[PDB]
C-alpha cells in the first residue's frame, strides 16, 4: 500500500556504474524526501544522499563525486546511479523515506544485493566430506559438501531431497580468489550411515546446475 | 561527521526480560528546523530495517507499546520493557539532523540459553578434489554457546595462518545455538608435503582446547 521498489543489476563490474529505480506508490514525491542508503559488513549502514520535494538533493560528501540521485514525479521513480564501482561497493542499496517529522510513511524498499566482480559465471565442484578412515566413531556422525568455486551467488543445498531438514548447517558463502565457497554440515544416526544412504543435493540456477552427491565412507 | 555510538554490540535476554539500548552522539543533532532526528531501527535477517521510534520518543505506526525512546543533549536509549520472540534482530540509531546523516553500529538482540561446547569435526580433501588441483581441509565447529570462539590450524606441529576461510550460522531457530565451519585450503601439492593436520577450538566451556586431527600416512 506504501511501497517502494527496486529495480536494476544485483552484478556491476569494477570501474562500471550502478543503476537502481526506486518506484514508489502511496505518497507523493511531491510532498516527501526520499533517501538513499547501503548495507555492508565493512561499512555497515552508509546514508548516501537524498532527493527533497523541490528536486534539491543533499549528498554524503565521501560519495558526491560520483553520485547523482534524480526523479520523475510524473511517474513517481527515484533514480540512484553511482560510478566507478570498486569491490568494497558490494553492498544491499535500499531506498527509503525515513527521518520524518509529520508524516507516517517511513518505509524502505526490499533492498538490492549489488556485487561488483568481473567473474564469470561458474558452475561449483560439489566434493563430499566423510570422515577419515582412522577413525573415528561416537554418536552421532557428522558429514557435509563442499561446494566450491561457483559464481554468482546462490546455491541451495538440501540433504535426501530435504527428508533431513534436521541437523543440517549450511553457512554463509565467502570469497576464495574471485568465486565463491561455503560447505554444509548435517549431523545424523551413527547406526544409520553408512547402512543409510546420505546424498547432498545441490542446485546454482545460474549455471542450470543440479548435483546430488553420496557421502560414501572412506577406506 | 556526527559519530553514533551504540552499546552494547550484542546483548543476549529471556523471553519476557526487559532491555536497554544505548546510542551516543559525537555532537547534538538538533536540526537547523528545531528538530531532533533521533531514530530507530530494527532489521531481521534478509529484511530491510523498519522504524520503530522517531523524532526521539515517538512510536512509529503499529509499533508495540512495550518500545519506547528517551534521551537528549548527546544520549539517547531505547528501552524494551518485554521482549517478546518477535523483538529479537539488531538494533540501529540513526541521526538525520546533520547532513551526512549517520548510523551506529548496530545492537544484536538474541535469545539466551545455556552454554555449550563446539562439536568438532574435521574432514580431509576428498580424492576428487586431490584430482582437480586443491586441497580443502574442514573443520566443523557446531552448536555452541556463547558466540565467541578461537579456531586454530596446525600442519605437522606448526600452527598455519595462511589459507583460512572462517563463515558463522546466526542463531539456531531450533535451539538457539551457533555453528562455525573453518576451511584451510591448500594447493595438492602442499598438502602432500604434510602428514598431520589438526583443527584447534578454545571455547569458554573449556580451559583446555578440544583438538580433532588426521595423519596422512593412514589416508
Ligand atoms: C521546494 C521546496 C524547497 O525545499 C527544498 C526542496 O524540497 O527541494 C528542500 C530544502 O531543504 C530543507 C530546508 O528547509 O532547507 C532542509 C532539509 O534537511 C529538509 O528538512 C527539507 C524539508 O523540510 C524536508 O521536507 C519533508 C521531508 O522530506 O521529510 C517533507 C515535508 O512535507 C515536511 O513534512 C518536512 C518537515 O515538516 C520539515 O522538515 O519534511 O528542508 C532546501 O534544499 C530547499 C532549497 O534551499 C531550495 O533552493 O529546497
Ligand atoms: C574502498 O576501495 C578502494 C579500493 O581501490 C580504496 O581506494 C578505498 O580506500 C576504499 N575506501 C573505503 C571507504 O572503502
Ligand atoms: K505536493
Amino acid at each position: 500500500e506504501v511501497q517502494l521498489k527496486e529495480s536494476g543489476p544485483g552484478l556491476v563490474q569494477p570501474s562500471q556504474s550502478l543503476s537502481i529505480t526506486c518506484t514508489v506508490s502511496g505518497f507523493s514525491l511531491t510532498t516527501y524526501g526520499v533517501h538513499w542508503v547501503r548495507q555492508s559488513p565493512g561499512k555497515g549502514l552508509e546514508w548516501l544522499g537524498v532527493i527533497w520535494s523541490g528536486g534539491s538533493t543533499d549528498y554524503n560528501a565521501a560519495f558526491i563525486s560520483r553520485l547523482s540521485i534524480s526523479k520523475d514525479n510524473s511517474k513517481s521513480h527515484v533514480f540512484f546511479k553511482m560510478n566507478s564501482l570498486q569491490a568494497n561497493d558490494t553492498a544491499i542499496y535500499y531506498c527509503a523515506r525515513m527521518r520524518i517529522t509529520t508524516d507516517w510513511f517511513a518505509y524502505w524498499g526490499q533492498g538490492t544485493l549489488v556485487t561488483v566482480s568481473a567473474a564469470k559465471t561458474t558452475p561449483p565442484s560439489v566434493y563430499p566430506l566423510a570422515p577419515g578412515s582412522a577413525a573415528q566413531t561416537n554418536s552421532m556422525v557428522t558429514l557435509g559438501c563442499l561446494v566450491k568455486g561457483y559464481f554468482p551467488e546462490p546455491v541451495t543445498v538440501t540433504w535426501n531431497s530435504g527428508s533431513l531438514s534436521s541437523g543440517v548447517h549450511t553457512f554463509p558463502a565467502v570469497l576464495q580468489s574471485d568465486l565463491y565457497t561455503l560447505s554444509s554440515s548435517v549431523t545424523v544416526p551413527s547406526s544409520t550411515w553408512p547402512s543409510e544412504t546420505v546424498t547432498c543435493n545441490v542446485a546454482h540456477p545460474a549455471s542450470s546446475t543440479k548435483v546430488d552427491k553420496k557421502i560414501v565412507p572412506r577406506d | 561527521d556526527i559519530l553514533m555510538n551504540q552499546t552494547p554490540l550484542s546483548l543476549p535476554v529471556s523471553l519476557g526480560d526487559q532491555a536497554s539500548i544505548s546510542c551516543r552522539s559525537s555532537q547534538y543533532i538538533v536540526h537547523r528546523n528545531g528538530n531532533t532526528y533521533l531514530e530507530w531501527y530494527l532489521q531481521k535477517p534478509g529484511q530491510s530495517p523498519k522504524l520503530l521510534i522517531y523524532k526521539v520518543s515517538n512510536r512509529f505506526s503499529g509499533v508495540p507499546d512495550r518500545f519506547s525512546g528517551s534521551g537528549s543533549g548527546t544520549d539517547f536509549t531505547l528501552k524494551i520493557s518485554r521482549v517478546e520472540a518477535e523483538d529479537l534482530g539488531v538494533y540501529y540509531c540513526f541521526q538525520g539532523s546533520h547532513v551526512p546523516y549517520t548510523f551506529g553500529g548496530g545492537t544484536k538482540l538474541e535469545l539466551k540459553r545455556a552454554d555449550a561446547a563446539p562439536t568438532v569435526s574435521i574432514f580431509p580433501p576428498s580424492s576428487e578434489q586431490l584430482t582437480s588441483g586443491g586441497a580443502s581441509v574442514v573443520c566443523f565447529l557446531n552448536n555452541f554457546y556463547p558466540k565467541d570462539i578461537n579456531v586454530k590450524w596446525k600442519i605437522d606441529g606448526s600452527e598455519r595462518q595462511n589459507g583460512v576461510l572462517n563463515s558463522w550460522t546466526d542463531q539456531d531457530s531450533k535451539d538457539s545455538t551457533y555453528s562455525m565451519s573453518s576451511t584451510l585450503t591448500l594447493t595438492k601439492d602442499e598438502y602432500e608435503r604434510h602428514n598431520s593436520y589438526t583443527c584447534e577450538a578454545t571455547h569458554k566451556t573449556s580451559t583446555s582446547p578440544i583438538v580433532k586431527s588426521f595423519n596422512r600416512n593412514e589416508c
